[PDB]
C-alpha cells in the first residue's frame, strides 16, 4: 500500500537470486534458531 | 501441487513486528508467528487466488487479530511469500 512497501514487495518479487528463496521448512527452522 | 518459497526479507519483516511484542508481550511472538506459518502453509495453499489483492498481481491475507498481513504472489506453479507488513 505505502509506496515504500510496494517497492519492497516488488523488489523481492523481482529478486531472481535463487539464494534468497528459502523453502518453508528451511525458513521455519531458521526462525526457531532465533529467540528459540 | 504448487511449490512454496519464501523470500528471506520476510524474516526481516517478522522480527520488525516481534519487536513491538518482546519484553512486554512475549506470548504474542509465538502466536503471531504460528498464525503466519498457518497462513503460509495451509490458508494460502488452500485457495491462493481467493484472498484480497494487495496491488497488481500481488495478494495478501491479514494474520488477524494482528494487523500484519502476508503479501504474496501466485503463479500456476508456485506461491512466493514476499513480505509481512503492517496495516
Ligand atoms: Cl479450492
Ligand atoms: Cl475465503
Amino acid at each position: 500500500i505505502s509506496e515504500a512497501n510496494q517497492a519492497l514487495i516488488e523488489a523481492r518479487a523481482n529478486d531472481t537470486d535463487d539464494a534468497h528463496w528459502s523453502t518453508i521448512d528451511d525458513f521455519d527452522k531458521r526462525i526457531r534458531a532465533r529467540l528459540g | 501441487t504448487r511449490r512454496l518459497r519464501v523470500h528471506n526479507g520476510v524474516e526481516d519483516d517478522l522480527f520488525e513486528a516481534f519487536s513491538y511484542y518482546a519484553d512486554a508481550a512475549p506470548d504474542q511472538i509465538d502466536r503471531l508467528y504460528n498464525l503466519f506459518v498457518d497462513a503460509v502453509t495451509k490458508r494460502i495453499p488452500q485457495a491462493p487466488n481467493a484472498f484480497a489483492p494487495l496491488f497488481k498481481h500481488y495478494r495478501h491475507i491479514y494474520l488477524r487479530p494482528f494487523r500484519y498481513y502476508v503479501a504474496y504472489r501466485t503463479t500456476d506453479e508456485a506461491i512466493d511469500i514476499l513480505a509481512v507488513r503492517h496495516g
